[PDB]
């Protein structure tokens, strides 16, 4: 899971 | 529940005072020195107020802009609500003006950083911890819905966190005075309740949606729908399933349950007893709600920082010009800024 997270890229800032 | 109903009646009778007439053209730029972006329709930059030398952070946002995106009125209903509301978890707007180019807003700066970079240096938040956070979410959601503002844009990157280690709520851009339902789509995707994804009119619920995706990710270190792309993010979270990490106590899954709840008319905060199904549940029994408001409750840590025009913990942009034109632009479209 969180590492899957991780995998996703979406670990920073996020955009509106 | 008087106390509570007491408060809450002369908040409303402030806020409503405020708003009816709202302050305009403040300050104006000359009157801060420019130090350095935090952050980046606009930006976000340290300046320091050149008679009385203290640091706000001000939002820039460019007027030609934010017509294109489609926002002014949300321009609008940020300045009008800033100026209005007083809470301890809401920043401080204490200038706002507009020239040729631009519209600004002056807020205090709080050195601390934003709770996303902490979560993502440290991992995930003990429950405890979390716990700390979602109270004052709880209590700052309740303040805002009684005085009918919807948020709309609750995650880890606008929970700033002061010198005392508690929650500063920053960007209003999304939040709006709603009696009733409203239609626009927006927000950050992770973050997104499903009745936005699916284009329906929506109300105060989706708040208490998003409190239960941001109480997921501080607790796990990663939000509960997540994807490579938006579009995928929005399959899962319109699909009714979610997953909980071992770690996570009983009391914290049935929370979450009823938070992430899909079904708008079925969601803790949303149902007849309102914010009280949150502040009664047993996730929340060590939680001492007015040691909170007070601001009495030792933190999970104090940010560090060197004083209050340190910029350690805010991360590096490129430096770009405050570009100001000599003729005005969307004059029309800004009156009541
Ligand atoms: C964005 C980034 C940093 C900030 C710091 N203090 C107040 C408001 C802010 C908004």
């Amino acid at each position: 899971t969180y590492a899957d997270f991780i995998a996703s890229g979406r670990t920073g800032r996020r955009n509106a | 529940q008087e106390s509570v109903k007491e408060f809450l009646a002369k908040a409303k009778e402030e806020f409503l005072k405020k708003w009816e007439s709202p302050s305009q053209n403040t300050a104006q730029l000359d009157h801060f020195d420019r130090i350095k972006t935090l952050g980046t329709f606009g930006r976000v930059m340290l300046v320091k107020h050149k008679e009385t030398g203290n640091h706000y952070a001000m939002k820039i946002l460019d007027k030609q802009k934010v017509v294109k995106l489609k926002q002014i009125e949300h321009t609008l209903n940020e300045k009008r609500i800033l100026q209005a509301v007083n809470f301890p978890f809401l920043v401080k707007l204490e200038f706002s003006f507009k020239d040729n180019s631009n519209l600004y807003m002056v807020m205090e700066y709080v050195p601390g950083g934003e709770m996303f970079s902490h979560l993502r240096r440290i991992g995930r938040f003990s429950e405890p911890h979390a716990r700390f956070y979602a109270a004052q979410i709880v209590l700052t959601f309740e303040y805002l819905h009684s005085l009918d503002l919807i948020y709309r844009d609750l995650k880890p990157e606008n929970l700033l966190i002061d010198q005392q280690g508690y929650i500063q709520v920053t960007d209003f851009g999304f939040a709006k005075r709603v009696k009733g339902r409203t239609w626009t789509l927006c927000g950050t995707p992770e973050y997104l309740a499903p009745e936005i994804i699916l284009s329906k009119g929506y109300n105060k619920a989706v708040d208490w949606w998003a409190l239960g995706v941001l109480i997921y990710e501080m607790a796990a270190g990663y939000p509960p729908f997540f994807a490579d792309q938006p579009i995928q993010i929005y399959e899962k979270i319109v699909s009714g399933k979610v997953r909980f990490p071992s770690h996570f106590s009983s009391d914290l899954k049935d929370l979450l349950r009823n938070l992430l709840q899909v079904d708008l008319t079925k969601r803790f905060g949303n149902l007849k007893n309102g914010v009280n199904d949150i502040k009664n549940h047993k996730w929340f029994a060590t939680t001492d709600w007015i040691a909170i408001y007070q601001r009495k409750v030792e933190a999970p840590f104090i940010p560090k920082f060197k004083g209050p025009g340190d910029t350690s913990n805010f991360d590096d942009y490129e430096e770009e010009e405050i570009r100001v034109s000599i003729n005005e632009k969307c004059g029309k479209e800004f009156t009541e800024f």
